[PDB]
């Protein structure tokens, strides 16, 4: 996901706007629907929500828009169990042996021959949440075992938090909602307001531990690997308790990241470090926020953003519609002069006149330059020290930068990833100058759409996950609900798209109109107000009762 | 009772006016059922364990997950304990939503002739309660947690006597 929350000091009229751009699947659980909730008086919210939440999720209001991305917080911790060494179903804490508990689910299971069956299952539960294996990582052996805690699972808060969030006035008013009620399992928030706030939370349920404890109760090669596992042989290391905490063993809100400006916030799912480089956000436990070199996706943003002149709504849209893919901003000039370096390689001809000749975006009409660049970029990965520049914790933005050519090993290995790519895209069966579009679409019936965008992990903002499927990329997820809002003086202005359609039936008119649009980066307004609703020629309506 | 005035504007987004959240959850569940009913229906499968019960084991959830292993995670998830503390936890405004939007999707469910749902007739095809409301909320609410280790919950068993 991405969020952009503008306010009065950069904003081109002085008031504050705010660019929406979740990246979720494109189908099932987790599907957004655009709805319009009105209680008169008293509530008045339009946006988006998953199925089956009477809820708006993202979405604005007379004075507010607000938003959401994945944060990188832990919600859960794992616990190392030290078993008792004369029976592994018995565990020990404070050197006493404790049992696990079973419970037993019983499933139906329908057989080949249509008969149903019933299959039981155990289900092995400690003091701390049930018990995990990932075989060759978390084993279940003769002297330990994994338990999970989950913070969100005694999290009772979640619908009526964003039942709060829809009742919010402006971003000072959010603000009070979320910390007071700390019903957020999962995401930061952004928002900005008419009066020209801009607020960025990391306010979401969190395990808390106090700071003497974090590294007392670490599991430290786990930690390492980015696991949050605890000792859980210990009493100490349970989630410490505080009375301002919404509930037992999460962090409270005064402790968790928050920024309020005038001028930006924003975030692509890295830590609340750099929401504002300005203003760094530090000094927090690491179950919660932690100074990681940013991805792409933000250095792109945050390269757009800094400096002195006014943002415009049409250049937080255009950050989208671009389809910039950054990361060939750090690598593809290196390797063109490599190309050049190679004229006489034969096997290199066709990806060096490939990648010459792209536009270094995701767009429709971008060459197989974009194809080539994705494939020697996932081997560049894997090479060791091959940043010209590397990562710099004083230079965060701007590394790492440029390929180490002067290095003969870095020359020689990053060559041969590049022989490597050609070779894999040659052997792939995508015919002589398909473009982009030809190649990534999104199925409805039996028609395609081509779909632009690219992933995240290249640094582009539109981001776009697809999987091979025949002979096409199937498009499985990546920007979903579009929603640009701004604040004339008459009432919000929103603008958007809900890029895969409001309905998942074939069956639906509504089925495939918006992905057109989306295809042709198209948006559209967002009717808010009873004269934009009313001044729509296609205006359906239905008034529907029944007793309780 | 419950009621609700509905407008759709353009590609079929909803505006929906109540004047309590019986009523509006009354209509949001209208609305939405009108769309995606067929999706609903099978994310309700998912989270009350019951695709290995409609579809066997060699298929998965939308999730990506074998069906046994979601089905197992999503019993243990959703036990009725569970949802029993969830639901006397939640205020009466919350209640009210929930059901309303359940009342309004089977609403369109008894009157549906086809126009926009492919999956009329199906088995799976049920009336809604607001239990399942809860097992969808819940669903999504361990998906930052306990919900990416679902096929490590599902596997986790002591160890015999191997050396």
């Amino acid at each position: 996901s991405n969020a952009i929350a503008v306010g009065s000091e950069r904003s081109a009229d002085g008031k504050g706007m705010l660019l929406a751009n979740p990246h979720f699947p494109w189908n099932g659980a987790m599907r957004f629907y655009q709805m319009h909730l009105t209680i008169p008086g008293r509530l008045d919210v339009m946006g988006a929500s998953l199925p089956g939440l009477p809820v708006v999720n993202i979405g604005f209001s007379r004075h507010l828009a607000w938003t959401h991305t994945v944060d990188t917080s832990s919600h859960f911790t794992l616990y190392r169990l030290a078993l008792d060494p004369k029976d592994p179903r018995r565990y020990l804490v404070d050197g006493r042996s404790l049992p696990l508990e079973e419970k037993s689910v019983a499933i139906e299971v329908r057989g080949a021959d249509g008969k149903l069956s019933r299959v039981e299952h155990k289900v092995y539960q400690s003091i701390y949440g049930p018990l995990v294996v990932w075989p060759g990582k978390l084993d279940w052996n003769r002297s330990e075992a994994y338990a999970l805690r989950d913070a969100n699972l005694e999290n009772t808060r979640v619908l009526q938090q964003w039942y709060s969030i829809n009742q919010a006035s402006d971003v000072a008013d959010l603000r009070r909602r979320v910390e007071a009620l700390q019903g957020i399992p999962w995401v930061n928030t952004l928002a900005a307001d008419e009066q020209g706030n801009a607020l960025y939370m990391n306010q979401s349920v969190v395990p808390y531990l106090k700071p003497e404890l974090i590294p007392a109760c670490a599991i430290p090669q786990l930690v390492a690997e980015g696991l949050p596992a605890l000792q859980g042989q210990d009493s100490r290391c349970a989630w410490s308790r505080d009375p301002a905490a919404a509930q037992a063993g999460i962090t409270p809100a005064a402790q968790l990241p928050v920024l309020l400006r005038r001028d930006f916030v924003q975030n692509s799912n890295d830590s609340a470090w750099l929401t504002n480089p300005a203003s760094p956000l530090q000094g927090f436990s690491p179950l919660v926020s932690q100074e990681k070199p940013i991805g792409p996706r933000a250095r792109y943003a945050l390269s757009r953003l800094q400096g002195k002149q006014p943002l415009e709504a049409k250049t937080l849209e255009e950050m989208v519609t671009a389809n910039h893919v950054f990361s060939a901003d750090q690598v593809l000039p290196d390797l063109l002069r490599l190309c050049r370096d190679n004229q006489g390689e034969k096997s290199l001809a066709r990806a060096c006149a490939a990648l010459a000749q792209w536009d270094r975006g995701a767009n429709l009409d971008s060459g197989s330059g974009f194809v080539y660049f994705q494939r020697f970029m996932q081997r560049f990965a894997e090479l060791d020290g091959a940043w010209k520049e590397p990562f710099d914790a004083q230079r965060p933005l701007d590394t790492p930068q440029g390929i180490a050519l002067d290095r003969p090993q870095v020359a020689t290995q990053v060559r041969q990833a590049l022989a490597d790519a050609a070779a894999e895209v040659e052997k792939s069966g995508i015919p002589d100058g398909a473009r982009w579009g030809d190649l990534q679409v999104s199925t409805r019936g039996q028609e395609r759409i081509a779909i632009p965008g690219g992933d995240g992990h290249f640094g582009v903002y539109n981001a776009i996950q697809s999987v091979r499927k025949g002979d096409h990329l199937e498009v499985v997820g990546g920007t979903s609900y579009i929603q640009l809002v701004t604040f004339p003086e008459e009432g919000p202005k929103a603008r958007g798209l809900l890029a895969f359609s409001q309905s998942s039936d074939p069956r639906s008119p509504h089925y495939r109109d918006q992905t057109e649009l989306f295809s042709r980066q198209q948006w559209q307004t967002l009717p808010f107000s009873d004269r934009q609703i009313d001044a729509d020629p296609q205006l359906q309506r239905l008034s529907i009762r029944e007793a309780a | 009772g419950l009621a609700a005035d509905i407008r759709w504007t353009a590609y079929g987004v909803p505006h929906i006016r109540a004047k309590d959240e019986r009523g509006l959850g009354y209509g949001i569940g209208y609305a939405y059922a009108r769309d995606n009913a067929c999706l609903l229906a099978e994310e309700i499968v998912t989270a009350r364990g019951e695709r290995a019960r409609y579809f066997g084991s060699e298929g998965k959830s939308s999730a990506e997950l074998d069906n046994l292993p979601s089905d197992i995670f999503y019993a243990w998830l959703n036990q009725p304990e569970a949802l029993q503390a969830f639901w006397q936890a939640q205020t009466p405004a919350v209640r009210q939503l929930l059901e309303g939007y359940a009342a309004g999707f089977n609403r369109f469910l008894r009157e549906a002739d086809g126009k926009t749902t492919s999956c009329l007739g199906q088995p799976w095809l049920r009336a809604i309660a607001t239990d399942d409301l809860l097992r969808l909320t819940r669903r999504l609410l361990v998906e930052g947690g306990v919900g990416q280790f679902a096929d490590a919950l599902v596997a986790a068993a002591p160890p015999g006597a191997e050396k």
